[PDB]
């Protein structure tokens, strides 16, 4: 029991020291890039809803 | 390979629990 | 004979410039979110099924490809009989889902339009896959997430539901309206057990926090040198990424082991909301041990185990093993800088296995941060946004160059 785990952990503790790992210049890429999607999506997802609430019974003004 | 057939049999239920 | 019947998009007559390719996505992205409202003709939207039926059949045909029931060929002919077959499974599966979505609970009209809705996106998909950087099956998973995120995060519906409030009745309750009134006296929010439920805005910064830790692990990769044959010292790389498996099928297994476990208790009554589900699924109590310790111990380890187990099996099917990658490279005439071909297997094998699993074991614990945090995404697929986000920006840089 558990003897494989002490080798699993040691084998998996390798690839973390081996891996590249980012630093802020790449950390900033992905941070900036999060802002990109955000700004394009919204607009429509708000147009969609305004058409339907005042057609069945007027309660907003659209 | 038994465990692999069970994986395919699991995956098939993904399409059954879309509903 | 079937592949010839169905339509495909023309490969563009020549090269296309990025201003055009970007304006093709304004089109498809406008049209998807136009499709994600309009309700079907039941006397609810058009995008009810989505791309998930095509994706999942993609996975079923990829596991039929990988399990070696049907043969796979890197040669273009066996691919030419398969790439149409896959799209045909994508065409049938949306008809199957047209039946399956309705049957569980006017019909045929609705099935025709769900079929058409699934069909249109399958072409809109392929449009982007030729006249844009990146596909589409992907794109929609962004599109229908970041919107839901920002709506549920900084739209006015705190008024009702779990989503913000901290009021026993109606009152005035919008995400920004409470930020004006909570500043005057006490916030009430500190490092403690708390009233529970409360609002979601405080959760929100947590949802940004797992966002901001996911990005870190989306960098994490191992590099293996790759100089092709027949070209003096041209240093291509091959990345083995820490996550790997895109950790998509693992969470699908996480859902499947919940779907087989929770139905077979309802099968046993014909021949328990308490006992059976009280040890498997989580408490969804904010705290660590809480009143019941045994609920907290069984939920975690089993998920991180069963997620990992399924990862290490996935690789034995969908190529992406030691043995297969090598083939894949050997085909396109690539090699390690100083090794005989066969050795490749060995020299990269010791990277794959670990990864396959350790990704899983990092995603099981990331479902745990997401569930324990009660984050606004409330799921592992925050990851999925950033994966794609990274991919998109990189194209913007490619086309900038």
């Amino acid at each position: 029991f558990v003897e494989p785990s002490r080798q699993f952990v040691k084998d998996s503790i390798r690839l973390v020291k081996r891996c590249t790992k980012p630093d802020r210049k790449e950390f900033q890429k992905i941070a900036m890039a999060t802002a990109i999607g955000f700004a394009i999506m919204g607009f429509i997802g708000f147009f969609v809803k305004l058409i339907h609430i005042p057609i069945n019974n007027i309660i907003v003004g659209g | 390979r038994l465990l692999l057939l069970l994986v395919v049999s699991n995956l098939l239920l993904c399409q059954g629990v879309v509903s | 004979p079937f592949c010839v019947i169905l339509p495909e998009i023309q490969k563009p007559e020549r090269k296309i410039q990025f201003k055009e390719k970007v304006l093709w996505t304004a089109i498809t992205l406008f049209i998807f979110l136009v499709c994600c409202q309009i309700p079907l003709f039941g006397i609810g939207t058009l995008m009810e099924l989505g791309i998930s039926p095509i994706v999942t059949s993609g996975l079923i045909m990829q596991l039929l490809a990988g399990a070696k029931i049907i043969e796979v060929g890197d040669t273009p002919k066996d691919r030419a009989l398969f790439n149409g077959a896959q799209k045909l499974f994508g065409m049938i599966i949306t008809i199957g889902q047209s039946i399956v979505y309705v049957m569980t609970g006017i019909c045929l009209l609705i099935t025709i339009q769900l079929f058409v809705a699934g069909l249109i996106v399958l072409l809109l998909d392929e449009l982007l896959q030729k006249g844009y950087g990146l596909g589409s099956g992907i794109s929609l998973f962004i599109a229908t997430n970041i919107c839901e995120t920002i709506v549920w995060k900084a739209f006015s519906p705190t008024t009702v539901n779990t989503g913000r409030g901290m009021e026993f009745e109606g009152a005035i309750i919008a995400l920004f309206h409470l930020l004006a009134t909570r500043t005057d006296k006490v916030r009430a929010l500190r490092e403690a057990f708390y009233r529970q439920n409360l609002p979601n805005l405080m959760n929100l910064i947590a949802t940004i926090f797992v966002f901001a830790v996911v990005i870190y692990f989306q960098g994490f990769r191992v590099d293996l040198p790759i100089k092709s044959a027949r070209y003096r010292g041209q240093y291509n790389t091959y990345p083995i990424k820490l996550f790997y498996t895109s950790n998509i099928p693992i969470i699908l297994q996480s859902a499947l082991v919940s779907n087989l476990y929770v139905i077979s208790q309802m099968l046993s009554a014909r021949f328990p909301v308490g006992g059976l589900c009280h040890y498997l699924s989580p408490p969804e109590s904010f705290g660590s041990v809480l009143e019941d310790p045994v609920h907290a111990v069984v939920y975690i380890v089993f998920m991180l185990g069963s997620c990992a187990f399924f990862s290490k099996t996935w690789i034995e099917v969908s190529g992406s093993s030691a043995k297969d990658v090598a083939k894949q490279l050997k085909e396109q005439q690539m090699v390690m800088r100083g090794h005989r071909e066969t050795s490749m297997v060995h020299e990269l094998n010791r990277y794959i296995p670990t990864a396959a699993a350790f990704g899983g074991l990092c995603i099981g614990a990331l479902s745990v941060l997401a569930d324990f945090l009660g984050a606004i995404g409330s799921g592992t697929g925050i990851l999925l946004a950033v994966t794609i986000i990274y991919q998109y920006f990189e194209i913007f840089v490619k086309e900038q160059s």
